[PDB]
């Protein structure tokens, strides 16, 4: 029982640490607001910096677009090959039934 | 011989099906390209409208003079006053409310974590229960838990 | 789990309200000069009409996105059935040529 | 929208700056609570899965422990009955090994 309460506390430690890490993962984009923090500090016309950040985001967005396109192509390829295996196994099972 | 004939018939039917499905798939692919082209066209129309609107407003909005700035503070205060049931909520007393609701929030997190610990042990218990059940089903097939 | 679900809801609401008060605290300084004032509405008319047109463009673009996504799906299933037919016919042809 | 609605008047910028402050604070907090000054947003996912595994191992540990306690509700008599039965069937043995 003593070791059990000890383990409970250790579980609590793991829980808190994991919860923190999760929170940061949620705030993952917020760290991208360091530019927003710097941008806000301008306290004057800053549409130039806005446009710069926008261009950087556009580049990243297109990069992710290609990432997604190739990824979905790969996934679809795997899907067709899996389906081909499915159909082939069905057919083979059928010829086995017949024989 | 007869078996070969049957399979030849089957191959004919499969060829017809493949032809038809290839037709449908080519139709679907060209429709997908169509809808792509259309969607990118709409995207570019949207981007054009946004960019040209930005161009038009350029000289309008640069000269803020930090004088329309505080209104954002006004809307934030009102949003909090609605979200937080504190009609008395004022920027002067907002600090006590901040520390208080932070205390409640961390308290809720701790209660949530205790709930999570108990939940995370009960769930794994259930998981072993279900894994045993699946093993039973695989080996013998359908059966109720009480039979397990 | 139901209990924890409710608790998570409570936690979210508390966190949101806390962030709202953090915003109030930050904007206390901006309230500090709430007396100031500035000009407004110099070019609203054409601006506003253009906002509305841009919004219509947004709506149409969203429509197009939806049709694109659903069409991608349907194409995917059609391709999968095509691949299944491919595997089936190929396997059957292999069986017949074997015989 | 911000550039086309620069009338947004940096309110979103205010919120994002405040959010950055909170994110920095949270990163710090985790670095302490996890005692991982060696940490970054770009790899925090890795330590996150890592300590998800750790919390897992703890959870199954504690789960086995909970069942062990739940069965430990068993009185003393069962322990003696079982040990004597084992000692009869096999012969003298340590209770740690029975």
């Amino acid at each position: 029982q003593q070791d059990y309460e000890t383990a409970k506390h250790s579980q609590h430690q793991a829980k808190q640490q994991a919860f923190a890490l999760v929170e940061i993962v949620q705030r993952r984009v917020h760290f991208s607001y360091s530019d927003s923090a710097g941008m806000l500090s301008e306290n004057a016309d800053l549409n130039d910096k806005l446009r710069q950040r926008l261009e950087h985001a556009e580049s990243d967005r297109s990069r992710a677009r290609e990432q997604l396109r190739q990824q979905q192509a790969q996934y679809s390829q795997f899907n067709q090959v899996l389906a081909s295996l499915k159909s082939s196994y069905e057919t083979k099972q059928d010829m086995l039934k017949e024989l | 011989q007869e078996k070969i004939d049957r399979y030849q018939v089957d191959l004919e039917e499969l060829s017809y099906r493949l032809e038809e499905q290839t037709d449908v798939v080519e139709e679907a692919g060209e429709l997908q390209a169509e809808y792509e082209a259309r969607t990118e066209a709409t995207e570019q129309e949207v981007d054009e409208l946004k960019s040209q609107l930005a161009d038009y407003q350029q000289a309008l909005d640069v000269q803020q003079t930090r004088a329309i700035q505080y209104q954002q503070a006004l809307q934030a205060l009102e949003r909090a006053r609605e979200l937080c049931r504190l009609p008395d909520l004022s920027v002067d007393n907002a600090e006590e409310w901040l520390e208080t609701f932070q205390a409640k929030e961390q308290q809720a997190t701790e209660a949530l974590l205790a709930l999570e610990q108990k939940l995370s042990v009960a769930d794994a218990a259930h998981n072993q229960f279900e894994q045993a059940y699946q093993l039973v089903k695989n080996i013998v097939g359908e059966t109720s838990r009480s039979e397990a």
